[PDB]
């Protein structure tokens, strides 16, 4: 009989590439409910949206992790920790493939990467490796889609093989508060939502995937058995 | 003795021997700073000079006068304050910059590259 | 009793704290009752020259079918920042004290007694030096 | 010991009653294990070794020395009305005990004359208080009655004497992680601790920076050019990596004695021997019982806390 | 607690509010006596059996009044629900950090006639620190007998 | 883990990230202590350090303090403090930095159950 | 010049006029001790033990002007820059701290802080030097005077540097005739540059013409006796009877702190002053009234601090503070009791400027200093 709930988006700033702010406001959400979603909306942005990273890295005469090559700056070592915050998008479930084939002293960023068709990159200035002379450099790497952190083993090592243990973390940060609506007798809420992301998604669409996750997750109990 | 090197470049000079290099022939720009030992703020100029004299290997000669030492001659420079330096010429067609305070490096070297 | 508080009124307000706490928070609450959420939730909102009260709002719904729901969200909407940042402390969990969040800065100055005598620049470096 | 920059100083400046010609561990006695009012500006009195070799193996004060006949000397400003030239001296434990040592201040006035205002003092073997007009020297070093490892504690005096002892033992057993960190919160003591452990790799000449590449610096200065190799990973005594890294870019110069290269735990020209984490001080579930951490994933997955061990088998 | 939740601040560290003059008044009877010392008026002996004794009874009667200043004003101060529960924490522990810790002991017996008048809160002066490791090397030679 | 004051630990345990307490802008704790060890060891000191090096997290700056700060002044090492936070939380605009009725303490929330901890805790960053 | 609606700020403004610089000693002698020409890591000896003439040295007027802002005044400065990056980051900086620059004039041509001189070999082989091109900051003509601060402000602060110029010699005294006939005081600093240090007789002649047209006037502990008799004031203050001492405090040996009699002073003394004051650093100030004379007594402590102690710049800021508590409180002129009790804050704002690095990088704040005055002052002078 009172007004009707509302949502909507209040601010969005595009702090860098791979850096994406949102904060939103719901309207007259009776007791109790505001809590509620907000913890959940929280849980589910930090540990359900699926976002795709960088697995494995393979290179080619080099004998182990920590070893030096002729031209480069970067340890191979640094080139792995470099390698992993490296943001990708996809949609679809499965592991992919991608390579990177760069000569000599140019310098090499996340645009010299070769993507398979629905796989694309969001940065494109993130510093990879650094050459000085000429070397012919060429890296396999191996693409994953996964959910929460996840630890893979050193196996399947060939002439080297090197497993980064990607974070697959889309969603930077979560915070919400719940405020009052003064509605004379009846008690009423403003919910506010604050979402960072990390270019990967975007807010209104990391929400749409949390939302969705959750829904996902509260289902069998509808069923009956 | 060329088997250590030395910590500090800027060589300090005589009134005298400042009289004889200004007199003679150049062929680079000079450097000539004033400076006592109870100074505030000339350990910051001295630091400045020190990291400037590093740059200008061969290029430039820098040296200090102290005016503990000789401070009749530092009054007759026209100085009126401890932390100035006196940019010379290599030429004597071209007139002498007298500079006070503490100035930046970057500007110091504009003036012995620009305008010397 | 004079001027400044005594060593005993204030071991006796270190006592009662919570009763004025509550009494401001229930003034403040009972503010929004009469004034409304929209011209309260305004002090924090700034660059929205509007009307803020319950009086031209119902003016505006016969105007345009926007009740006192659309037009709040509308003003929510150019809030920047820093002043949702500190309008969150009238947030219905947090509950910060009317009289905290308003003091002046001479006022909250006072509570470490001023500047320091030496000065902080001395400890003060840069985290990207080397 | 090697297991981090600070243990390499922390060694080389070791005193102790044991050895050849000294006493043991067993036929000491109790007197010999305390604090004489002499090693104050000479020994640092909150760190020492646990066990049975309590208070037999100590460190030596910051600004101590060995001076001649092999006694230690302490520095001191001697309040004189004539100025003499430098008027600081090198106290021996024989000359310390016949001056007034003050350690006030001299920020406080009076309705009658600032030279009768009264400061703790340092008599015979005594603490008196005493007017200024009767004091001989004036100890004016923050980093004076201390070592290396008690030093580097922020706001030590709000710390009990009785946990300083650990706090500055726990400091030599952290492991030099793989990337480093510097501390927001310091004591200004991590510089030189870093420049004097010889990790790091300091320039012997001037001049401009013309190579670098990560197995060395070449630089160019007053004609002849100097190589300077870098060590990318070894292996410490106690199975901990050192692994160094160039700080300044290509073409820049340095003067003598400063910083070309990083090392192990020694981001910028500053020990690191830690993280800076967000910490709240509340018990969660009794899994912080006594003495327990409960630390959270965020330090496994970003290499907060990771580290490289080399183990050395020899057959 | 958990749900309630504790946590020590420096503001919880509350020393109670009559120390203000206890101390002053302390320290006048200190400056008068050390000022008739040198008239004549007081041998040494008195001198010394005074410093001891002020700061002795002045110590102690701050620490009797810390429970009755707490169990009043701030019933549920953090350190005294540590403490008072029997939880975790001395009477003499907590006047430590709040209170005085004054008149530590020379080795080889006897105090010392420099007190210690302020807290661990507050924080120790150079000398005030320095007596204060006297008892610090006293409590490791102990452990290890 | 050792901190530099002498507070010592075992790693017990180690929580998801959507686990653990959040501050009033939502970053998650990174570490949970016992407060209880400050009244038995008496090291007041570390908290001095935590609540400033929030400060420094907020600022962008790096503080080397000498010790003995208090011959300046009585309780210097406050005045710092409680100056650097109100600056942290002036110039970044985040008033649970400073709350100025209970000086270094904020109320954080809980990370499984979106309530607020009844007291007022002291987080920093050590 | 008669444009104005509303009444100014509560604040009286201040007038400094002089040239803008950064980190200047003007005051110049002999020291007798040297540390080492070559290792500057020594150098800060000198800072604990000073060569009391560098005990409180004064330095530009930027730094005054600066000083008084951040005591909680307000101030606005005359002068000259070019327009180089120099001369446009010296007005960054004095704009970052309140210091209003509506008369901060910049023009192009002339450079900032440089001076083009020319080599004057004379008999002998002693070499001169004769400006031939000012500097920029010397380069201020009565043109290009800020008609609206020297109505607003009421007291005119400057030093003897401008003295030094011919150009600005006329433009001061323009400068000071319309002050005065708009009703400011004239405030004068006496930090002496190196080349007025060269005897007593041509510096009275040089400044007479500027000492006669001040209200107020500052001087140091050596620029006193300097300008009177330094034998004679050496001779007197190193002293000692040989039979027996006079009082007691003679029996002592402390330092000698001389309050100079009216009698002494007369030859500086003129119809116009208001006040004479003798700062012997932050120690103690002389004070002189027409009605009355006194002194107030301070302390100082570099040693507190022996790593960060720098006394370059703590003059300006006790200048400061007496130009801020002469405009604050105006019944300090014919109060003796207040004169001394707002002095003390001048001496807490000296002691404050010694502990950092650096003239205007720590210059004390109002609440510091008044925090400082408290601790050190028993609560019955305060």
């Amino acid at each position: 009989s009172t007004q009707t709930l509302q949502w909507k988006c209040v601010e969005s700033r595009t702090d860098s590439k791979c850096l994406h702010y949102g904060r939103f406001i719901l309207s007259p959400l009776m007791k109790g409910q505001a809590d509620t979603i907000g913890i959940a909306m929280r849980r589910a942005l930090l540990g359900e949206i699926e976002g795709t990273c960088i697995t494995r890295a393979k290179s080619e005469k080099i004998p182990h992790e920590y070893s030096t090559i002729l031209g480069i700056q970067e340890s191979v070592h640094e080139i792995l920790m470099n390698l992993k915050e490296i943001v990708l998008r996809s949609n679809l479930y499965g592991t992919c493939e991608a390579s990177i084939c760069v000569r000599g002293p140019r310098g090499v960023t996340a645009q010299d990467i070769i993507l398979p068709p629905y796989v694309e990159i969001v940065d494109n200035t993130q510093h990879i490796a650094s050459l000085t002379e000429p070397i012919d450099l060429c890296i396999g790497l191996q693409l994953e889609r996964n959910r929460g952190y996840h630890i893979k083993a050193p196996n399947n090592f060939q002439d080297g093989s090197f497993p980064i243990d990607a974070l697959f973390m889309p969603v930077r940060n979560v915070n919400h508060s719940i405020h009052s609506y003064g509605n004379g007798n009846e008690k009423q809420e403003i919910l506010f939502l604050e979402i960072w992301t990390n270019g990967s998604l975007t807010p209104k669409e990391a929400l749409y995937e949390a939302s969705r996750n959750l829904i996902d997750l509260l289902i069998p109990f509808l069923h009956a058995e | 003795a060329k088997h250590v090197r030395e910590d500090y470049l800027v060589k300090k000079l005589s009134a005298n021997e400042i009289t004889e290099l200004v007199r003679g022939e150049r062929n680079v720009p000079l450097i000539i700073d004033f400076y006592a030992t109870w100074c505030g703020p000339c350990i910051l100029m001295a630091q400045e000079l020190e990291m400037l004299a590093v740059e200008y290997e061969k290029n430039a000669m820098i040296v200090k006068v102290d005016t503990d030492d000789e401070y009749e001659f530092a009054r007759d420079m026209q100085v009126r304050g401890l932390p100035t330096l006196y940019f010379i010429s290599p030429d004597p067609n071209k007139d002498a910059i007298r500079t006070e305070g503490l100035i930046p490096i970057q500007m110091m070297r504009d003036i012995l590259d620009n305008d010397m | 009793y004079g001027e400044q508080p005594t060593l005993t009124e204030t071991s006796l307000y270190r006592a009662r704290r919570h009763l004025f706490k509550e009494e401001r928070l229930k003034a403040e609450q009972e503010r929004l009752e009469k004034i409304g959420p929209m011209a309260f939730y305004s002090e924090w909102v700034k660059a929205w020259k509007g009307d803020t009260s319950r009086e031209a709002i119902q003016k505006h719904f016969e105007e345009t079918g926007e009740d006192e729901n659309t037009q709040l969200i509308e003003m929510l909407s150019h809030q920047t920042d820093r002043e949702y940042r500190i309008m969150m402390g009238t947030d219905i969990r947090i509950r910060r004290d009317p009289l905290a969040m308003r003091m002046r800065e001479d006022q909250i100055k006072e509570i470490w007694g001023g500047d320091p005598v030496y000065p902080t620049i001395n400890y003060i470096q840069d985290p990207d030096i080397v | 010991d090697r297991t981090n920059p600070l243990t390499q100083i922390v060694h080389g400046r070791k005193l102790s009653y044991l050895g050849p010609g000294g006493l043991t561990g067993r036929t000491a006695s109790f007197r010999i294990r305390d604090i004489h009012p002499s090693h104050y500006g000479r020994i640092c009195p909150i760190d020492t070794s646990e066990g049975i070799n309590v208070g037999l193996i100590g460190s030596l004060a910051i600004h101590a020395r060995i001076g001649p006949w092999g006694s230690l000397e302490s520095p001191y400003y001697e309040i004189s009305e004539r100025s003499k030239r430098v008027q600081m001296l090198y106290l021996s434990p024989s000359r310390d005990e016949y001056y007034m040592l003050a350690s006030g201040n001299s920020l406080a006035l009076n309705q009658g004359i600032q030279e009768e205002q009264v400061v703790p003092a340092r008599y015979r073997q005594e603490f008196l208080t005493i007017a200024w007009e009767q004091v001989h020297f004036r100890s004016i070093f923050s980093f004076q009655y201390f070592s290396i490892g008690a030093s580097l504690i922020p706001f030590i005096e709000h710390n009990d004497a009785n946990r300083a002892l650990m706090s500055s033992n726990m400091q030599r057993q952290a492991v030099p992680l793989s990337q480093s960190e510097k501390c927001i919160v310091g004591t200004g003591l991590e510089r030189q601790v870093a420049l004097d452990s010889g990790v790091l790799a300091i320039a012997e000449h001037e001049g401009k920076i013309i190579y670098t590449n990560t197995d060395k610096i070449v630089l160019l200065g007053n004609g002849n050019t100097v190589s300077i190799p870098l060590v990318m990973y070894q292996r410490s005594n106690k199975n901990t990596c050192m692994h160094q890294k160039p700080q300044i870019p290509r073409g820049k110069c340095v003067k003598k004695g400063q910083i070309l290269a990083d090392g192990a735990a020694t981001v910028g020209g500053e020990l690191a021997l830690g993280k800076n984490v967000l910490v709240a001080y509340m018990p969660w579930e009794g899994y912080n019982f006594e003495d327990a951490v409960l630390i959270s994933e965020r330090l496994v997955y970003e290499d907060i806390y990771t580290s490289f061990h080399i183990r050395k088998y020899e057959i | 607690a958990t749900a309630t939740s504790i946590s020590l601040g420096i503001d919880d560290l509350l020393t109670i509010p009559s120390k203000g003059w206890l101390v002053q008044d302390a320290e006048q009877q200190s400056l008068i006596l050390e000022k008739h010392h040198h008239y004549g008026n007081v041998h040494a002996v008195e001198k010394l059996r005074q410093s001891i004794e002020i700061w002795y009874s002045t110590s102690e009667y701050l620490r009797q009044e810390m429970n009755p200043n707490f169990r009043m004003t701030d019933p549920y101060n953090p350190v005294h629900i540590m403490s008072f529960s029997g939880a975790r924490g001395n009477v003499s522990q907590v006047h430590q950090l709040v209170g005085m810790r004054g008149l530590m002991s020379d080795p080889q017996g006897q105090m010392i006639d420099l007190p210690i008048q302020s807290n661990l809160r507050e924080g120790l002066s150079l000398t005030e620190y320095i007596i204060s490791c006297y008892g610090a090397r006293k409590g490791v030679v102990d452990t290890a007998v | 883990v050792a901190g530099r004051h002498g507070n010592k630990g075992i790693i017990s345990r180690i929580l998801l990230r959507q686990d653990m307490p959040y501050l009033q802008d939502g970053r998650p704790v990174d570490m949970i202590f016992n407060p209880l060890g400050v009244p038995s060891r008496m090291n007041v000191g570390q908290i001095f350090e935590c609540s400033l090096g929030l400060a420094g997290s907020l600022l962008d700056r790096h503080y080397r303090i000498a010790p003995f700060d208090e011959r300046y002044e009585q309780e210097a090492s406050r005045k710092l403090v409680f100056s650097e936070l109100y600056e942290a939380s002036k110039q970044t605009a985040n008033p649970w930095v400073f709350e100025p009725e209970y000086p270094g303490k904020s109320r954080i929330f809980d990370g499984r159950t979106g309530d607020p901890f009844e007291q007022p805790v002291i987080i920093g960053n050590p | 010049d008669d444009g104005m609606d509303f009444p100014y700020l509560d604040p009286p403004l201040i007038c400094c006029f002089g040239a803008v610089q950064k980190e200047f000693v003007p005051s110049v002698r002999v020291s007798e001790h040297q540390m080492d020409p070559d290792i500057y890591s020594g150098w800060k000896m000198m800072q604990w033990n000073p060569p009391e003439f560098g005990r409180a040295p004064g330095g530009p007027v930027s730094n005054v002007a600066i000083s008084h802002v951040r005591l909680g005044g307000r101030a606005a400065v005359i002068g000259k820059v070019g327009e180089d990056d120099f001369g446009e980051e010296l007005v960054l900086m004095m704009n970052k701290e309140n210091v209003q620059t509506r008369a901060v004039k910049f023009d192009s041509n002339v450079k900032t802080a440089c001076s083009y001189m020319r080599v004057k070999f004379s008999d002998d082989g002693k070499m001169k030097m004769e400006t031939v091109k000012e500097a920029a900051e010397d380069s201020l003509v009565a043109s290009e005077l800020n008609l609206a601060v020297l109505k607003e402000a009421r007291i005119f602060h400057f030093n003897s540097e401008v003295l030094t110029s011919p150009s600005m010699n006329t433009t001061l005294f323009r400068a000071i005739k319309l002050s005065k006939k708009f009703g400011g005081l004239v405030f004068f600093d006496l930090n002496l540059p190196l080349p007025l240090w060269k005897s007593r007789d041509e510096t009275r002649e040089v400044i007479k013409q500027a000492w006669e047209e001040a209200n107020i006037i500052e001087v140091s502990r050596e620029e006193l006796e300097f300008l009177l008799d330094e034998d004679h004031y050496e001779r007197r203050k190193n002293y000692r009877p040989q039979y027996y001492s006079e009082n007691y405090e003679q029996s002592k040996n402390r330092r000698d702190y001389y309050h100079y009699t009216r009698e002494e002073i007369s030859p500086l003394w003129h119809d116009g002053l208001k006040f004479l004051f003798v700062t012997d650093g932050t120690l103690r100030i002389h004070y002189y009234a027409p009605s009355f004379d006194g002194v107030v007594v301070g302390t100082e402590d570099v040693l507190i601090t022996p790593f960060t102690c720098d006394r370059t710049g703590s003059g300006d800021a006790v200048v400061a503070g007496i130009m801020r508590k002469l405009t604050s409180h105006p019944e300090m002129y014919e109060d003796q009791d207040v004169l001394e009790r707002q002095l003390r804050f001048s001496i807490a704002a000296g002691i404050i400027s010694q502990w950092t690095i650096g003239a205007v990088r720590g210059f004390p704040t109002e609440s510091a200093t008044q925090n400082l005055k408290e601790q050190v002052y028993v609560p019955s002078m305060w």
